[PDB]
């Protein structure tokens, strides 16, 4: 089970909110909130954001209190399917959008992370997890790397 | 301005650093399982092989020692 | 099946146990590779994957212990006994002198917990060393390890 927010998660909520409280008053307006949710992966159409604001507002201002943000984002975070993150990551490896992570892709990632890996090391990293044998890593293969079963 | 609203720029910088930490994390996981199977487990596998092969040979020694003792009376 | 030594049954069981990380009934591709490596078998990737498929009548892409036993059984029985002697020779000849020295022997014994006395080692060199060098070369080693 996972009924509660872990520490990284509570931290993510705080940081995201902090980024957009521009007058530093523990409240976000509609425009600030729109991007705060985008940051967390929770993009909503204009009217749904507004409907959300109206739902947690006692005194008529298009503002959202941090304490409320924390609750709403909190339940959205708990419902997060960890697989979405894996698949999103796959896109980021696959620069050129071929549906596969090739050695040139992986070399770019390594270099970007500042790692120093010889092409043999990179070739061997693919080889061990390349199941169909085409010398590259497809989406399902990547998911298998980032899993336990 | 030329990179959007101040608000929208803040967002960009944030998403980029996140994308980077995602690539870093999962690259590291990839590399870890790679070393698990090709280094850690390989050494275990070679050890089990070599150990059993040695066992096999010492069982042979024992048997022959008997045969030598049995070789006189 | 019922023509394997007890050692070999035990050998197959141990290799599998070593790489069963979930302690569930089965191994995946990666665990299988090193499992076979532990029994001295090194197949190409395609081969191992083909081998999983033949026995994965379930679609899970894992390999059952029951099936592992049968297929490793047959492979083990098909081991050339002489290659095993020779591979083992190299393990004893740590320093690659081409002869198994008295210290080579005493070293292995330590590793396996075993202990073999001076008397045992002379009764061994007396019986089998034909050069006179007081050591055991590969041919002498083969004579020891083969039944006669």
């Amino acid at each position: 089970l996972n009924s509660e927010l872990l520490e990284e998660q509570k931290q993510e909520i705080y940081e995201a909110f902090s980024l957009f409280d521009m007058n530093n008053d523990g409240f976000l307006d509609y425009h600030e909130l729109k991007v705060a949710m985008k940051a967390l992966g929770f993009e909503l159409p204009k009217r749904e954001i507004l409907d959300l604001i109206d739902e947690y507002d006692s005194e008529g201002r298009h503002l959202m209190k941090y304490d409320d943000f924390y609750i709403v984002m909190g339940e959205k975070i708990l419902k997060r399917d960890p697989l979405d993150e894996i698949k999103r990551a796959f896109q980021l490896f696959d620069d050129d959008h071929t549906g596969k992570i090739s050695i040139k892709n992986l070399r770019r990632v390594a270099k970007e992370l500042g790692e120093t890996l010889t092409d043999e090391e990179l070739r061997a990293m693919i080889e061990e997890f390349d199941l169909d044998g085409d010398g590259e890593i497809n989406e399902n293969e990547f998911i298998a790397i980032c899993t336990d079963s | 301005g030329p990179l959007g609203s101040k608000l929208n720029d803040i967002l960009h910088v944030y998403e980029k650093s996140k994308e980077r930490e995602l690539q870093s994390q999962l690259f590291n996981a990839w590399r870890n399982r790679f070393c698990f199977y090709t280094e850690e487990c390989n050494i275990q596998a070679i050890s089990k092989r070599n150990y059993q092969l040695e066992k096999m040979v010492l069982k042979k020694f024992r048997e022959r020692l008997l045969e030598i003792v049995k070789s006189e009376e």
